[PDB]
């Protein structure tokens, strides 16, 4: 789902 | 707080291309997904695609898939809306949408909303309209605005101390293309001698300015 | 692709009431992503509900989400004025996005019958050559309405136009004009012109006409 891409993107920059 | 700013309305000839902009500021740009979304007139919303401009991963809806093009400038924090082969369906208001958080975390659906672009596909040059009177227990007058492009017109009555009674209806859209508008309103049938009524019609597009008396 | 689908697309109810607006998905909704929105006329749409049931900051609490899979449920707990607006669901579950038609919700009072008044052509307009004929169809209730143009008895197709106003802000009512436009010439070679009027408010369809040149 494209709509979920951001939020990885999100969880990944914090880690 | 996070803005987008849309660029203005343009008239399109069928067959040719248009590119809609959006600028944002007050937030994270690059990490979160921008969409397009357009209402033509009358009619629902309709999902066109997305743009997520740090990946460069475009996403569009399969019925637009050929003729869109999405694309991203974060030196600008600009999002671009390319349509292309337009045809009269295609006239609509497009929104880009961003969307929401809970910096923070992505919630997906849109938040934040662009003010929206007319796109209108015409062959229709720019034209004033002509006002023509609604001659009138109570009463009804009005004036007839019609044969104008593009929208849109605004009516007022009396410099806009009149407004209770007063119905301004939708244009429509004539066979040449051209649009035309209704305004109305009710007032008592004994005020007909002593009050004076000016239906005021302004379109910006061809500086038309009209105040048009109204009589029996 | 994920058919969703608002009905009934109008729903008629009282300030105060509650109101409960569905949204039937034709396949599960993968990870409950499905939003609301609320858009009044000349504005962009607003975001009410995401995730079916999270509502934003600043959304007021009145407006609730629920529901999962493929049956969504938005509830206005109490509607204030400002409530009467149009709602769209909108699913986001796949990367295809789809939206619902839409459910207007508008507000509900007494039948009232429409006043109907028809103009003639002005003469200014005449002198250019062309003639449009108005009907007005004035503060009525429910918004269904039919207007029929005669001219001569002969009943009219293809060369009028009609347009609604939205439901008004003080009285809930709605009005309707319709335009008949002919050539000058063509407009000289008939006597009466009529236009006939149904609404659930009236018992039998009411006619108003002119004769030209009178």
């Amino acid at each position: 789902n494209w709509f979920d891409i951001t939020n990885w993107l999100w969880y990944i920059k914090k880690k | 707080q996070v803005q987008l700013v849309q660029s203005g309305a343009e008239v399109k000839r069928p067959g040719s291309s248009v590119t809609v902009s959006c600028k944002a500021s007050g937030g994270s740009f690059s990490t979160y997904a921008l969409s397009w979304v357009r209402q033509a007139p009358g009619r629902g919303l309709e999902w066109m695609g997305g743009v997520i401009p740090l990946l460069t991963i475009t996403n569009y809806a399969p019925r637009f898939q050929g003729r869109i093009t999405i694309t991203a400038d974060r030196s600008t924090s600009t999002a671009y809306l390319e349509l292309n082969s337009l045809r009269p369906e295609d006239t609509a208001v497009y929104y880009c949408a961003r969307e929401g958080t809970t910096l923070g975390k992505p919630i997906g659906a849109f938040a934040h909303w662009g003010q929206g672009t007319l796109v209108t596909v015409s062959s229709a040059s720019t034209k004033g309209p002509s006002v023509f009177p609604l001659a009138p227990g109570t009463a009804a007058l009005g004036c007839l605005v019609k044969d104008y492009f593009p929208e849109p017109v605004t009516v007022s009555w009396n410099s806009g101390a009149l407004t209770s009674g007063v119905h301004t209806f939708p244009a429509v859209l004539q066979s040449s293309g051209l649009y035309s508008l209704s305004s109305v309103v009710t007032v008592p049938s004994s005020s007909l001698g002593t009050q004076t009524y000016i239906c005021n019609v302004n379109h910006k597009p061809s500086n038309t300015k009209v105040d048009k008396k109204v009589e029996p | 692709e994920i058919v969703l689908t608002q009905s009934p697309g109008t729903q008629s109810l009282s300030p105060g009431e509650r109101a409960t607006l569905s949204c039937r998905a034709s396949q599960s909704v993968g990870n409950n992503k499905l939003a609301w929105y609320q858009q009044r006329p000349g504005q962009a749409p607003r975001l009410l509900i995401y995730g079916a049931s999270s509502r934003p900051s600043g959304v007021a609490d009145r407006f609730s989400g629920s529901g999962s899979g493929t049956d969504f449920t938005l509830t206005i707990s109490r509607l204030e004025p400002e409530d009467f607006a149009v709602y769209y669901c909108q699913q986001y579950g796949q990367s295809l996005s789809t939206f619902g038609q839409g459910t207007k919700v508008e507000v509900k009072r007494t039948v009232a019958a429409p006043s109907v008044f028809i103009f003639p052509p002005s003469d200014e307009q005449l002198k250019s050559g062309t003639a449009s004929v108005v009907c007005l169809l004035n503060n009525f209730y429910p918004r269904e309405a039919k207007v029929q143009w005669k001219v001569d008895n002969a009943l009219q197709s293809g060369n009028s136009q009609e347009s609604v106003t939205e439901q008004d802000s003080k009285d809930s009512t709605y009005s309707l004009s319709s335009t008949l436009t002919l050539s000058k010439a063509d407009y000289e070679k008939h006597k009466v012109y009529a236009c006939e009027v149904t609404h659930q408010g009236l018992s039998s369809p009411v006619t108003k006409s002119f004769n030209r040149g009178e």
